[PDB]
DNA sequence: GGGGGGGGGGGGGGGGGGGGGTTTGGGGGGGGGG
DNA sequence: CCCCCCCCCCACCCCCCCCCCCCCCCCCCCCCC
């Protein structure tokens, strides 16, 4: 009954009046047995929410402002205190309730999940409860320049002076709490605006997707905001100095920290590769061929002027169409007599982990402050310069055992973590020759191919797709340093065979079956893909065997269900899939499987005026590519009238007649 | 063995109807109007041997305006352009959409015939239209 | 259990084109600079300006236009002059961004 | 059955002219000469409403000065149906 | 603006507004079912100070003395209240259409 | 002995429709008449000749459908039928017996 | 290893219910009579 | 020239619409050939 829940709420705001308050003689003054009021909310979390899968002290926490109104306030002043005395030098209590406060911070802060095994009130609660989290974060981040982290990595430091092994298990357990909680700021993030689908839709969708507290704005949430934060109370240094220290029972969620920073940011942001005008003009006058463009597919006249083309068919009969522009152009009128059509083919639709280059739309981008930018980038130079390798292998050399209770989350942010730090100093080695490609070594050692290998293999066997698909741009990263160490020269070698035959059988079904799934999903096997051709390639078991396996209908599917999206995809992503299609239909010459009417479509939307940059490099790979297209299907359809029923259509499996199609005697 | 455009309900074609304008647009000698109506005693060489309305599109160019003031009487000076008269004045949307669209492509056409520093992305972007008058009796 | 799908923000697409002339009036906002019948000790007039309105706490920023049309070869202010209804949101995350830099004081009603 | 107190001496004063946005729901002092006065009519203030569908009693809700009340559903048969004031359990207050 | 749901005391927040009043149409909750039943929250919500103005054609400029052309133009925020009767005035700002709502 | 009740009748692209006289001996009447490609035009314009066909006569034999659907409903009916098949085969088969 | 058949989800159609759609007085301007 | 008059100006059925329910189609999974 919500008797209970009014009890609980009236009992957890006399406790937000025991914490403390200012004391106006202004100054924030802890209440008498503060310490055991700290530990009795403790003690709320654990007796009820926890104890009772409910989330309604977390709740009621937030709606008597506990965390923002009391604790942030305590430890500053308690790191103003320590400070102070540091410089100049009873804290043997008050570092208790220091303590006791990074507890409750943890707790309150800490990451939400929904499941079927949440009890109906924690995915009842869940969206408010987010939005409160993301409240506390914003303050964590504000407050003093964010001098309560500062307080956190004094908690820290004041157990590592200590000895390796005067590090008790309360110690070992302290230092970790310290880094969940600066994982647990990192990672809290606007929740999913979750709808009851019993209920059909009304006439419009959904308002608006926007999940924010009115007291927040993105910008507050920002990774620029934590950038500042952590610099200016040196978080970065603490990480900095810690990773290089390490000489292994927090090394899970220090690694879990560089996955919560790097999940969702993309590493040419930290490269070039009146310049902000400069690049504006460049991109209005990009977008003013889209004007221009639809000013040609405009009326020049007003919306009621219309007369009628009547398009007669090369048949006796005749249709009608009311556009102007169309009266004059026999190309719009039949896209328009299309575009009328009311029918559309029904299409059928297609959680515990954060949102990432997993899950993102592919454009997405972070846009840094200079200042951030080179403080995020500096210091991620300095963590592959000192932390890396080391901190990689413990953590692998963790993840050797125990693969068979590795939680799903763990997996897919440990295979993220190897992908993108390798992927950023190969880019940076790619432009400085200062950086060293040898410092990420780590990741060739024959143990992490393994480990990967098996993560990818189990996750597929499983039909796990999420860590399949994490597991596949980890490969992706794999197979793209051993290329460019190939190029650099022995380990290339072992892994070249290390990989064959039911390893090339998994790489070459991934992009079978990605023409099912999401388009980063699409796009990651086509990466993979790319990477596996020029790596086989450059090695040359037999080169034709392997690509055999590739060259075959539902990759080409997948790859056109991947195109289907070109205007969304990068000019760099066109490229790829029309090297592919070079080397398939150019010098495989297998050029009967891509004769069919998809593909003509999609190219003719892609050059139209209305498709590509005309100054696209890959609008230019895509007329090279179309014009030899062309020459051959004109050529096959000459000698082989029988296709033009045949271009409708899958070819025949049948080989009987499947090779004469296929090459027509 | 092609689709045809037509003007609905009217048997034109459009095409034909295009061409038959476009070759009035340029080529067209103020003269020819005095050669149709009275006052035929007065054609003067130097003011009605111009091709008259090229000469108003390349003003109209260097001033860059979206209008083509057009007599209709002229349509029916021009020996292929007589009938386009008749089905202007019995299907006057069709045909203007045919004319204004003609007077964008034919601005195109002049700058590329002399290959011109013009702005062709004006042109593009420019709006054309043609203000027939003179249509017949008030 | 409840029968139901989730929604989620992170596949939007933003508007590069609203992004780029949000961080050009950024920038331009926090550091353009002029001074004048003085040294050349420059104001930097707008950033004078967000600081008057903390002293003041205001909630409005007056802006000339021809500040913004020397600004940058007057990319920014043929932008904001001809679709100027598009970017305002863009132009008030740049701003938003901007007084975070030089007075959080103002970003509540304090 | 009921006080109410009256809020003399309020220190701060507007104008009509000088009232804002950031003055709604605040208590104001203000001053001004009456211009038009209507009549004193009877104004509900507390009314239980009937349900013409199922069993019909809905609890007293409180009549303000700004809007009728709404009732989206029966809070009994938790559906939509007509309603209409319980003549027994209402009580007026004078308006104007 | 800011809603509570009339079946489940959720509140819905940062609705923005087109230029009618504008409600949620989804409730949050996938626990319930709602669309279309509202309170508003008051306090929590966002109001501007907002007055409109009309203006006519300046009386030098009318080209032969005739009726002059009129326009609405909308104040909002520290701007209003600025303008008065009578008053000749220069404004900068948006031109736009508005819906009949 | 009883009085009717309506239902709904639905209709939508059967291989019987596809291999009506309309249908696919519609194509093998006047594709090769009607596309014509050469290198005296761009590959857009070239396209466009191909698909303005097939656009055609796909409306003219089943009108309610959107280009693209239509085309996704018949690769899939090619890859399921099997007169369909016995008819393609059959044309590959002709080919063959020239 | 591919195709058919069974089972479940999702979308579209069809029906049913409901709500909406000139007189009288006063002031000020403008014109006419003493 | 001044005052009074008088004239003007103003305050039950049918359609659209929405909600609910049922059927049919299309995809996925498993078995059979
Ligand atoms: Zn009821
Ligand atoms: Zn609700």
């Amino acid at each position: 009954a919500d008797f209970s829940l009014t009890v609980l709420r009236a009992r957890i705001a006399l406790l937000a009046t025991a914490i403390g308050g200012p004391d106006y003689t202004p100054p924030y003054k802890l209440g008498d047995d503060c310490l055991a009021c700290l530990k009795d909310l403790k003690r709320w979390f654990k007796l009820v929410d926890d104890q009772q899968k409910r989330w309604d002290v977390a709740m009621a926490v937030a709606e008597y402002r506990i965390l923002t109104d009391d604790l942030l306030p305590i430890l500053i002043d308690w790191e103003n205190k320590c400070s102070l005395a540091a410089k100049l030098a009873n804290k043997a209590y008050y570092d208790k309730i220091a303590l006791n406060c990074l507890q409750l911070l943890v707790l309150m802060t800490w990451p939400l999940i929904v499941t079927e095994q949440s009890s109906s009130n924690q995915i009842t609660l869940y969206g408010e409860l987010k939005k409160h989290q993301l409240v506390y974060k914003k303050t964590i981040l504000s407050m003093e320049s964010g001098k309560v982290l500062r307080a956190a990595i004094r908690l820290a430091l004041d157990v590592i002076k200590i000895d390796r092994l005067s590090r008790t298990p309360r110690d070992n357990m302290v230092l970790k709490l310290v880094l969940n909680f600066f994982r647990n700021v990192i990672a809290i993030e606007p929740g999913e605006f979750t709808i009851n689908t019993k209920k059909s839709m009304p006439k419009k969708g959904i308002t608006s997707i926007d999940t924010l507290p009115p007291n927040v704005s993105m910008d507050d949430i920002s990774l620029n905001t934590v950038i500042s934060s952590f610099h200016k109370n040196k978080v970065f240094g603490f990480l900095l100095t810690l990773t290089s220290s390490l000489s292994d029972f927090i090394n899970i969620p220090l690694l879990e920290i560089m996955f919560y920073f790097t999940k969702d940011v993309n590493q040419e942001l930290l490269f070039p590769r009146t310049s902000a005008g400069f690049e504006l003009s460049k991109l209005l006058q990009k977008e003013h061929q889209m004007r221009k463009n639809v000013i040609k597919h405009t009326s020049a006249r007003h919306s009621r002027f219309g007369g009628l083309l009547s398009i007669q068919t090369p048949d006796k009969t005749r249709l009608t169409v009311s556009g102007s522009q169309a009266l004059v152009d026999e190309k719009i009128a039949l896209q328009k007599l299309d575009d009328s059509k009311k029918w559309n083919k029904r299409i059928i639709k297609k959680e515990g982990l954060p949102n990432s280059l997993l899950n993102s739309q592919t454009g997405k981008a972070i846009f840094f402050t200079e200042s951030n930018g080179k403080h995020f980038k500096e210091f991620i130079n300095n963590f592959i310069d000192s932390g890396f390798n080391i901190l990689l292998h413990s953590v692998t050399n963790y993840f050797t055992t125990e693969q068979d209770r590795m939680v799903t989350l763990e997996q897919v942010e440990y295979l993220l973590f190897f992908a993108w730090f390798v992927k950023y100093q190969l880019l940076r080695s790619k432009i400085d020759n200062s950086a060293d490609i040898k410092q990420v070594s780590e990741a060739l050692k024959e143990v992490t191919f393994i480990l990967v290998s098996s993560l990818l293999r189990s996750a597929y066997d499983l039909k796990n797709w999420t860590v399949t698909h994490a597991g596949m741009i980890a490969f992706n990263e794999l197979l793209n340093l051993v290329s460019r160490t190939k190029a650099a020269q022995d380990i290339e070698f072992i892994v070249s065979r290390l990989f064959s035959d039911e390893r090339i059988q998994l790489l070459s079904n991934l992009p079978k079956i990605g023409s099912k799934y999401s388009l980063q999903f699409m796009k990651s096997c086509i990466e993979l893909t790319h990477s596996v051709l020029k790596v086989l390639e450059q090695y040359s078991v037999n080169f034709q065997k392997v690509q055999a396996n590739y060259m075959t209908e539902p990759v080409i599917e997948t790859y056109i269900n991947f195109l289907e999206r070109f205007r969304e995809l990068e000019d760099d992503s066109i490229k790829k899939v029309f090297s592919f299609f070079h080397r398939v239909f150019v010098q495989a010459k297998e050029q009967a499987l891509l004769f069919r009417f998809d593909l003509i479509i999609l190219l003719r939307e892609m050059l139209s005026p209305d498709g590509l940059d005309r100054m696209s490099r890959s609008r230019k790979y895509v007329s090279q590519f179309s014009d030899y297209f062309l020459a051959r299907l004109k050529k096959r359809l000459k000698k082989s009238p029988a296709w033009f029923v045949g271009l409708l259509f899958p070819p025949l499996h049948n080989s009987e007649v499947g090779f004469y199609q296929r090459y027509g005697e | 063995s092609e689709p045809l455009r037509i003007i609905w309900g009217t048997n034109v074609s459009i095409q034909e109807c295009t061409t038959n304008f476009r070759n009035f647009l340029m080529s067209f000698k103020y003269k020819f109007r005095k050669i149709l109506d009275e006052r035929e005693e007065f054609i003067n060489n130097t003011t009605d041997e111009e091709l008259y309305y090229i000469k108003q599109l390349n003003e109209m160019r260097e001033l860059g305006t979206s209008n083509l003031n057009l007599d209709a009487r002229n349509l029916l000076a021009y020996k292929q352009t007589e009938d386009l008269y008749h089905q202007l004045l019995n299907y006057p949307q069709e045909v203007i959409s045919i004319m204004d669209q003609t007077i964008k492509d034919c601005m195109v056409s002049l700058i590329v015939d002399n290959n011109l520093d013009y702005d062709l992305d004006e042109i593009e972007t420019k709006f054309y239209k043609v203000r027939p008058y003179n249509v017949g009796s008030c | 259990s409840f029968k139901s799908r989730a929604l989620n923000h992170v596949k939007k697409v933003d508007d590069v084109t609203g992004e780029k002339v949000r961080e050009a009036f950024e920038q331009f906002l926090e550091d353009f600079s002029v001074q004048s019948t003085d040294t050349g000790e420059v104001e930097k007039v707008y950033r004078a300006q967000i600081e008057f309105m903390k002293i003041y706490d205001l909630n409005t920023i007056y802006i000339d236009y021809q500040h913004l049309s020397m600004r940058e070869n007057g990319a920014l202010a043929m932008a904001i002059s001809e679709q100027y209804y598009r970017f305002l949101p863009f132009l008030q995350k740049g701003l938003r961004r901007v007084v975070r830099k030089y007075a959080p004081e103002l970003l509540n009603t304090s | 059955s009921e006080i109410h107190v009256r809020i003399s001496d309020f220190p701060t004063i507007y104008s009509l002219r000088e009232l804002r946005e950031s003055n709604l729901s605040s208590l104001v002092r203000v001053t001004g000469v009456v211009t038009r006065r209507t009549g004193v009519f009877p104004q509900l203030k507390y009314v239980k409403f009937n349900c013409l569908k199922c069993g019909s009693i809905l609890g007293p809700f409180f009549q303000d000065s700004n809007e009728e009340i709404r009732i989206s559903f029966c809070t009994n048969c938790k559906s939509k149906g007509p309603f209409r004031v319980n003549g027994e359990k209402t009580v007026y207050r004078n308006y104007q | 603006a800011s809603f509570t749901c009339d079946m489940c005391r959720a509140i819905v927040d940062n609705v923005e507004q087109s230029f009618k009043y504008t409600e949620p149409t989804f409730c949050p909750n996938p626990s319930c079912e709602n669309r279309a039943f509202w309170t508003l929250n008051v306090t929590r919500s966002r109001f501007l100070d907002w007055q409109k103005v009309r203006i006519q054609e300046n009386a030098n400029e009318i080209p032969t003395g005739s009726m002059p052309r009129t326009l609405d133009v909308i104040l909002r925020g520290d701007s209003v209240e600025r303008a008065k009767p009578g008053d000749r005035c220069k404004f900068t700002g948006v031109e736009i259409v508005v819906p009949d709502v | 002995a009883i009085t009717a009740r309506k239902r709904r009748p639905q209709v939508k692209l059967t291989a019987e429709k596809l291999l009506s006289d309309k249908g696919l001996p519609y194509v093998l009447k006047n594709a090769h008449k009607r596309i014509r490609i050469s290198s005296k035009k761009n590959s857009y314009d070239n396209l466009s000749n191909i698909i303005q066909f097939y656009q055609l006569w796909a409306h003219e034999l089943f009108p309610k459908a959107k280009f693209k659907d239509f085309m996704k409903i018949c690769q899939t009916v090619g890859k399921t039928d099997p007169v369909l098949r016995e008819y393609r085969v059959s044309l590959f088969r002709d080919e063959m017996g020239m």
